């Protein structure tokens, strides 16, 4: 059983040069990550293994799913966790304003758009979370089968919600490309910071080979 | 993976 | 309007060491990509440059739909256009295994065991081809709106066809990002063998800068 | 990109 009502508790429950700033509030809120995962039913069930394969998998993902979804009030900017706000000119002018603009336009925007809710962001993070393709899984047959009951809870959620928005449901599951593609630009640029080491321990271990 | 795994336990 | 049957149609009329044998049908692939495109509604009547976009943007990712269902009745091993069945140990031994493992598991087998049907590979590639997020689109808007379109006549066949498998919309949807991180990582091959110069016209001028 | 365009053109 998947309520999408515990989903939008596990949200409300963890709510709080430029690429430092990206890269401490990304360490910061790892912590807080780890503290949403547990409260995603039938996450703490999964054996501790399987709980880190996912984990290490989704991490970068579902933390731009956050900071992008907390930014939609903002103009041509992101909100950080830290309580810091980054705008594009300043992403511009330290070499990073082609990846920050892709968020801009891919995620933020569109989350504006068609104003993505709580519980709707909760449910394509916990989609992302529930990984059956991540590598050395025990049982990835259990987790589809907690992916495919975010998805029909999601479903019948917009359908109720909005129910004069039919599209609504495939919208929001197609802007999961663009994460993932955005994800791993970022993960490229994470890699030649810690290269060109002019970042801390949670992080850092992310970034470790597994 | 430490950090990940003693947050995991509790 | 967006009828399913004519993306079908479009499918049927162009049914056909190991890099380099994936370069080759790769390259012969591409024009009858072209030809493809043509044949689904609306898209000649898009502007000439956003064609171009849309194809250079997208290729990477329909060629790959495309050989994974090709390959669905085939144990451990791909069938190129081109008549040639490449093998696991094959692709292992070529030190490409990682990457062709990754299609194997992600699309293949998953393709296999929902039993994936042409109009619904044909509307995915469809979805794919019309992706409103590619730069430099004179209209984003009309490309999101054929979008929408591809997958409400998506929606509607599954429901119609499979009337027993509510999820499995969702679960059609939910390939396209492992499509995505897949295209990515082929890319980043190709321009290694592209550097490691020991690759036809056409493909070549999709690897070359916009 | 002139194989691309020579194509869609006809």
């Amino acid at each position: 059983d998947m309520p999408v009502e515990r989903i939008l508790e596990a949200e409300l429950a963890v709510e709080p040069d430029p690429v430092t700033n990206i890269c401490q509030a990304a360490d910061k809120q790892l912590f807080t990550l780890v503290e949403w995962a547990k409260r995603i039913p039938h996450f703490s069930e999964l054996p501790l293994d399987d709980q880190v394969i996912l984990l290490r998998a989704g991490w970068n993902e579902l933390l731009i799913a956050s900071f992008s979804h907390r930014s939609i009030a903002v103009k041509d900017g992101i909100l950080l966790a830290t309580g810091l706000h980054v705008h594009r000119n300043s992403a511009h002018s330290a070499g990073v304003g082609a990846i920050f603009d892709r968020v801009l336009t891919e995620l933020v925007s569109k989350m504006r758009d068609m104003q993505m809710d709580k519980t709707e962001l909760g449910c394509l993070r916990a989609i992302v979370l529930f990984n059956p393709d991540s590598k050395g899984l025990s049982n990835p047959a259990e987790v589809e089968a907690l992916r495919e009951k975010v998805y029909a809870s999601l479903e019948a959620y917009c359908k109720h919600k909005y129910p004069e928005q039919p599209g609504r449901f495939a919208k929001l599951l197609l802007r999961l490309p663009a994460l993932r593609s955005i994800g791993l630009k970022c993960l490229e640029h994470l890699f030649f910071f810690k290269l060109i080491g002019d970042i801390d321990t949670f992080l850092m271990e992310m970034l470790e080979a597994p | 993976h430490k950090i990940l795994h003693r947050l995991l336990q509790d």
